[PDB]
């Protein structure tokens, strides 16, 4: 197999600034060493902070095929791949195909996680309080009641996941 | 009620109607099981299966390999390299091998 | 000479070394993926604590819920005219 | 007649009314001032405590210690020679 | 008792020694505290202070003065022009100033009398 | 008398680094949490705080009030009161560009003191650096951190106080 090659950007440059700038922010975030260079479990926690968790085999997959040797490594040695790092570009790259092969459903599935907390199976109307208590901003009983009651077709007092995701992708 | 015929000496030599009607008598009494059990017994003491689990291990903190089956076939073809800290099973148990096969197969 | 039949036997291709070697492989690799498995999850849960993750995972978490509440809240305010 | 005189006086400038009002504001605006300042303490203390600005503080105090802990060991290992 | 001057009649008149005379004979063996107590107790019904604190208060949170004195000269200019305009507003009421004509003139009867030209 | 609602100067906005920008950019939009692309008057300040600022009531006030903009809800026949003015993304970056450039570097230094010293002790010890180490995540060799504070501490002492800090790390 091809080895060390670097990643194709076509589809890191059809994103928008938000994502590029929160790409290079949890670069930023986890590049602790400031080398501009991370480690791979460095670069797995960068993916996982853009909401990835991969597989070990697709992260080595990457690993090998983008990965590049550290400075410190004698060139008239191999190197095996768990020592090679990931530079900016092979960062920005590679999670940019990630988000745009991503489908558009999981975000929604996880934040739908997030916002039902307990496990019910449905998000109710004291958890959208704690949800708006958690942002900061106070919004009136009336319309959190609204946000429920409109999208609540068995009148089981919450929205399930399926309605979520319906709600949340409809235009 | 068994007669070797020259053998087939060769250890690389392919002889499958001799083995498996040797191997198909033997099965009966099975020999097999006394041989692997000595064979444990005695693999335990050179110190071989850490050298291999450490091997594997690294295969599998390294993430070259994900799954069981292909962690088995890796290190199988690994251990393969006898001819080449080596994964070879030491030649004590080999000699072990020797003794009581042909101990259990002087028998027959 | 059993010796040399026996040798052949044994250490042959499909000889009793073989099958035995890779019994025990199997056996014992077996017994370290299960090893392996759980310190992995060890590895994974003590992973998780450390602080750089859980201030990447807070940020992520806030920004979803803003972002798809206030998406939400919105569909709500539409659709109760 | 008094009146006319008292009302020179009363509502005169310097005037009792006048002076009055001027020490009745003094002291009821003080109150309210040191009632300010409380209640400012105890409103700065809860907006606070609140996520937002939490995950704003601990980003900054990452970022910080971050860039002059290693800026610092640099200057360290430089002098070590 | 002391003779007066024929009381020098509209409220802006100029005249000072009078004033701080009057003042001067009225602390001692003051009266001037029935006043302030009158006062007080009429101030407080028409519920002018809490309007006084209130804007105090809406001054001080919107931040736009940010020390006492700065309050206090803020405030008195306030009612100052309010009280100027009214011939929630926080001049001072009609009524306690009527009531500071009656106190002050049973007061300054008793203390003094006007002399006759 | 004074003039209000006029838009800041970038001047002191564009010669800052893409960091800083970045920085500003992410402030503003954490504490944008409506999305509408504009500020309240204490989300702005928050988003001040967020950058390290912690100025005085006034000094935000005089920002308000000079480059506070009327929201698009408010009846334009009819005068907004200062508090009721917001900030877009513009003002913010302007404002908070004047307020970086214009910081004295020794700021950022001892409140970074003080985050390395949470106890107050008055100096930093191998301790504390091992307790930020642990913050990080990266561990580091007990020599290194032991020489950092051996190496800058001319007392004697067993930590670092804060001139030395800001001494050493001002140092070119």
């Amino acid at each position: 197999q091809i080895q060390y090659t670097i990643p194709p950007r076509e589809d890191y440059n059809k994103l928008s600034d938000e994502q590029k700038t929160r790409i290079s922010e949890a670069f930023e975030l986890f590049d602790s060493n400031k080398d501009g260079l991370l480690s791979y479990e460095e670069f797995r926690f960068v993916l996982r902070a853009l909401g990835f968790d991969l597989p070990k085999q697709q992260t080595y997959d990457m690993l090998v095929r983008h990965g590049q040797r550290p400075a410190n490594w004698p060139h008239d040695q191999e190197c095996p791949p768990v020592y090679r790092q990931f530079n900016l570009a092979t960062a920005q790259a590679l999670a940019g195909t990630l988000i745009r092969q991503r489908d558009p459903r999981d975000e929604l599935r996880r934040a739908f996680r997030l916002f039902d907390v307990d496990g019910k199976g449905m998000i109710t109307e004291d958890d959208l309080r704690k949800v708006c208590q958690q942002v900061g901003n106070n919004i009136p009983d009336a319309d959190i009641q609204a946000m429920i009651e409109e999208f609540d077709s068995n009148g089981k007092g919450g929205v399930d996941e399926d309605e979520f995701l319906r709600l949340m992708m409809s235009k | 009620p068994a007669a070797a015929a020259n053998y087939t000496p060769a250890t690389l030599d392919q002889d499958l109607r001799s083995q498996i009607n040797s191997l198909l008598i033997k099965e009966g009494h099975v020999a097999k099981i006394q041989e692997h059990l000595l064979h444990h017994l005695h693999a335990h003491p050179s110190n071989w299966p850490t050298v291999v689990q450490n091997h594997a291990l690294s295969l599998l903190r390294s993430g070259e390999v994900t799954s069981f089956p292909a962690l088995l076939r890796r290190v199988v073809e690994d251990v393969r390299q006898d001819t080449a800290p080596s994964l070879a099973v030491p030649q004590s148990v080999v000699e072990e091998a020797l003794k009581v096969t042909r101990e259990c197969l002087d028998q027959l | 000479l059993m010796a040399d039949f026996t040798k052949w036997f044994v250490t042959g291709d499909g000889g009793i070394m073989e099958e035995f070697t890779e019994e025990t492989l199997r056996h014992l690799l077996w017994d370290v993926w299960q090893r392996h498995q759980r310190e992995e999850a060890e590895r994974k849960r003590k992973a998780e604590e450390e602080e750089s993750w859980r201030l990447a995972r807070e940020h992520l978490t806030h920004r979803l819920q803003v972002k798809y509440f206030y998406r939400w809240r919105e569909k709500a305010r539409a659709l109760a005219t």
